[PDB]
């Protein structure tokens, strides 16, 4: 998403704090300003904060589709202050189980993957690859072809 | 609508919609209290477990059967199983369906009214029909002759019917039941070291005689034979391990139907109380009744039996009359699947008991015309 | 494995879900408000005698003696449902204090704090 | 039990929701007036249970769907 | 408020608040009287170091454990302890805090009401809790069922939990544990040269214990390794030099678990108590208390003891059973975080003991249905 303004913004002094530290830390001179991601998963780490260290590395492999390799403020910051758990109010339980209700149209208990790629097809979403197997690790997480409400919610809880 | 086909039966539970071909749900009529203590909190634990859920956690519960021979012995627990079926295992509201109960020959009046209260007042249910468990077995074989011998867990009776019209003098109800036959083997396994004693036990031993145990074709030969090779002797895994071996604990368990002596039961054995139901009626419907004999119930499924019962009968009878044994593959739950054909019928359809004349007449309904 | 196009494909799932849910509820209130016209017919009486009115006087009573008895089933069974409805989610909650409540704590809350002063 | 507890409730509701029927005492456009209210009371009455069955509805077949997951616990 | 979670135990007080992962502060329970005269004057020499500050002026002290075998044999001691543990290691004041003491199974009931008796009086809580030190570590492994090896430093008792239900009838104590460990040590230790005698000493065998024994795989082919190689013998260096050499002594210390002979004690190890304290319980849970094996406390922190344990139990156990040993890193604070799970559930925060119940019922409420 574009919320980096939004973030940048948004912050709280109590992580603001760390956020400073941190930019103490990392630009010590000979900096070109960019502050390259790499240095800043080290930085974070020794820190004493705990995000997921692996998830980064993978989004830096994907992340920054220009290929600068060293993100700039927005994508990489966002990453890192992700400690701060500001999501997107994580809906409610409630609204989402109306939401499979409605899905449920077969009435069995569970949304398959027919059901799923059918709704894709309401909203227009691209054909993806992840599909059916998605659902088998969410969805299926006993692997009987039954997914109740607790796997829609955490399949896209607090999503931005 | 559709009409629920319950049937309450003595060990096993067998309900579900008119019309099919085999019950929704079968599981066991044991409801267990907790017995130990309990120490985690927060664990949420009932006060009572029923159905198919105490075969589970029986390691820590006293299951208790609340039907003893056919008669309910304990009308508390037997409302809550019946809550539990048609809820849990149905999940249909009684509100909106008759039912079809089933009940043994001969028993209490006290007991098929306070059924037919407890269905009209706490249930609720649109109209309910009691009917007698050997005519049921008797339409799921698809005859309309012929002196049905219906051996479940709780009691054995042995109703004998022609061209639909039933013989009321010569029914002969019989006490002894699988229930019986799980005892006497608990008993006599005591013979190799094995003792078990516990309520939750017994249903390992209702399972080592379900799985092992057979009827001899002649008792004494197999007696001798037993005592000297070691061709019989089965083994079976406990539980837990500890495999145990049983030798002629194998065909003896289940003999005790032909010689109810064993027990100490003073009646003759299932082979001789359908020779005296069948002497019992007229002349000349001995014949049918002969060529028409009908087994069902969960304790005719004994590896040998329609063998057994063929030779004894055939020895007893005339030597020219022909002695056949109907034995269908789906035993079990032939009184089920007849109660299903009958309530599926149109010409049965006004003979429900329709809450309002139960509402002018009291319980004492059910003995009435609307039988 | 992307992530960003999983998170717009998920929140734009969400979005269009309660658009549909939105719509489909408007159709149920219009396919309700018809039944409620058929059944419950509109009357007219404009123009119309004394004797009409007692007449939709005693259809009335009736009417609603019999709405009532029928919704005071209903009513029961709602309140079933909602006594089933507080069983049920207090057998989840307990299934799930079982499966997770242990792992529920507040790990190196003064732990961490404390370091080296001592 | 749960036969006649009931039935004496809808009865007291019954006695205290049907009130007095009188008609033909009185002017021609009041009880008009009163019959409209009536019969758009009890049209409303009608729509308020429909949605009590549609909501009771959804709500046995979430009864379902936690029968399915108590299941799934064992 | 917050709860104070503390667990008296025999050889480590640990405490802290509820809802973390560990305890704030863990000391020795040890009090210290001086012995020798003293002859600076205004040194503030006190009269009495508890904690971990009299285990470093041990030189010129006399250690007394107040607490035995799970017991408490001196209650002033005992008090003294406590008042430090909540005054300079917490710096809480007990009047604004609940307290969840934890207590072995099987102990003396004298022991409970003055234990509470004490904490509503001198300390004067708001409420407090006692608990069987068994479930808590059950809490911590986040399991329902399983049966719990408590080894502890004070007493070893193995109490088996099925669906929460606890077996009252199936608790084994046993009171061998780390101290005894630690005197047959420092009696085997004799047979080299080294004699450690002053209560002070035990402080140092206990360390050579700690950071040395270990138990063996298999006893013999040891004691026969170490009598031939010397790939075993693993040096050490005391409080002031000297280094010594540990040969054999290194797995015959803590073999007296799994062979009470060895101190003259007659019972069986704690591998064949473990199985005697499952024969006990029902026929129906033997196969997941023998899969669920629980181990805790401090003295199961011996390197290869879940693998000694697992060999004893399959050889003892019935061939089929799979055998499992739940070992989690964090066995010696497994009480004190269970402890802390259970202080922190909304379903318990009803049963604490409060001070009106107490002031109605007296110190022997704890008996009652607060148990
Ligand atoms: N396959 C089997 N072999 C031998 N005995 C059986 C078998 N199945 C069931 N039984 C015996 O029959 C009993 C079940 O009988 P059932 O027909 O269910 O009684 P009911 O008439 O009360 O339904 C069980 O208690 C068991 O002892
Ligand atoms: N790492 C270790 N290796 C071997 N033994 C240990 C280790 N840590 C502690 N012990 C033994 O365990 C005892 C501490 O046990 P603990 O669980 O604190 O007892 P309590 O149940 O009273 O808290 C010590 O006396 C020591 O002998
Ligand atoms: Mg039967
Ligand atoms: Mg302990």
């Amino acid at each position: 998403d574009d919320i980096y303004k939004a973030a940048v913004e948004q912050l709280t002094e109590e992580q603001k704090n760390e956020f400073k530290a941190a930019f103490d830390i990392f630009v010590l001179g000979a900096e070109d300003g960019c502050i390259s991601t790499k240095e800043l998963g080290k930085v974070m780490r020794m820190l004493g904060q705990n995000p997921t260290p692996e998830e980064l590395q993978e989004m830096i492999d994907e992340v920054d589709e220009d290929g600068s390799g060293t993100v700039d403020f927005d994508e990489f910051l966002v990453m890192m202050v992700r400690c701060m758990k500001d999501d997107s109010k994580g809906k409610s339980e409630e609204e989402l189980s109306d939401l499979f209700r409605m899905f449920d149209k077969n009435a069995d208990g569970y949304i398959d993957l027919d059901e799923l790629k059918m709704m894709l097809q309401a909203t227009g979403e691209t054909i993806t690859e992840d599909d059916i197997e998605e659902l088998m690790k969410d969805g299926d997480k006993n692997n009987d072809g039954r997914i109740d409400y607790d796997e829609f919610l955490e399949f896209m809880k607090g999503v931005e | 609508t559709t009409a629920l086909v319950c049937d309450n039966g003595s060990g096993l539970v067998k309900a579900g919609f008119a019309g099919d071909d085999a019950p929704r749900a079968v599981f066991p009529s044991i409801v267990g209290r907790p017995r130990h203590q309990g120490v985690m909190v927060g664990m949420g634990q009932k006060d009572s477990y029923v159905g198919d859920e105490a075969q589970s956690k029986r390691g820590i519960l006293t299951l208790k059967y609340p039907i003893e021979h056919g008669i309910i012995t304990n009308w508390d627990d037997m409302e809550k199983i019946w809550h539990h079926t048609f809820y849990n295992e149905l999940r249909v509201a009684p509100e909106e369906h008759p039912t079809l109960l089933t009940e043994a020959p001969l028993n209490p009046k006290a007991n098929r009214e306070k059924m037919t209260q407890i269905m009209f007042e706490t249930f609720n249910v649109p109209a309910m029909y009691v009917a007698i468990q050997a005519v049921l077995s008797l339409y799921a074989s698809g005859r309309t002759t012929g002196i049905v011998l219906d051996s479940g867990d709780g009691v054995t009776h042995n109703v004998p019917i022609y061209e639909g019209y039933a013989l009321p003098h010569a029914i002969m109800r019989l006490d002894l039941a699988g229930r019986d036959l799980t005892d006497y083997l608990m008993k006599i396994l005591t013979e190799r070291g094995y003792s078990f004693v516990t309520t939750a036990e017994r249903e390992i031993v209702r399972d080592i005689k379900e799985k092992l145990c057979y009827v001899a074709l002649d008792f004494e030969n197999e007696m001798a034979t037993a005592a000297s090779s070691s061709s019989l002797e089965k083994s079976y895994e406990l539980p837990d391990g500890q495999v145990i071996t049983i030798g002629n604990e194998r065909f003896r368990c289940p003999e005790t139907l032909f010689q109810p002596s064993f027990i100490g039961m003073e009646s003759a054995g299932i082979h001789e109380t359908t020779y005296n139901s069948i002497m019992k009626c007229d002349i000349d419907i001995r014949k049918d009744l002969y060529a028409n004999n009908v087994l069902s119930g969960g304790t005719t499924m004994y590896p040998g039996i329609a063998d057994r019962m063929q030779k004894e009968i055939t020895a007893l009878a005339p030597s020219t009359m022909k002695i056949k044994i109907i034995a269908p593959p789906e035993r079990k739950y032939s009184v089920w699947i007849g109660g299903s054909i009958l309530a599926s019928l149109s010409t049965f359809q006004q003979m429900w008991i329709s809450k309002q004349e139960y509402d002018e007449a009291g319980p004492s309904i059910v003995h009435r015309k609307c039988f | 494995i992307s992530a960003s196009r999983k998170l717009q494909l998920k929140t734009l799932m969400l979005q269009i879900a309660k658009q549909e849910m939105e719509r489909e509820a408007e159709e149920r209130r219009g396919e309700k408000g018809r039944v409620l016209r058929t059944r419950c017919q509109p009357l007219e009486l404009d123009g119309l005698g004394f004797e009409e009115l007692q007449d939709l006087c005693r259809q009335l009573h009736a009417r609603v003696d019999k709405v009532d008895e029928e919704r005071y089933d209903v009513e029961a069974k709602v309140t079933k449902n909602i006594t089933e409805i507080a069983d049920l989610t207090q057998k989840i909650y307990d299934l799930r204090g079982k499966f997770k409540r242990p792992t529920l704590r507040r790990v190196r809350i003064s732990a961490d704090a404390m370091m080296q002063a001592l | 039990g749960k036969r006649q507890t009931e039935r004496e409730k809808k009865k007291k509701i019954l006695a205290e929701r049907r009130k007095a029927l009188a008609i033909d005492h009185l002017n021609e456009d009041q009880l008009r007036e009163k019959a409209k209210e009536l019969w758009q009371s009890i049209h409303n009455l009608e729509a308020e249970k429909f949605d009590l069955q549609e909501k009771f509805k959804q709500q046995k077949y979430e009864i379902n769907v936690l029968r399915n997951r108590i299941n799934d616990n064992q």
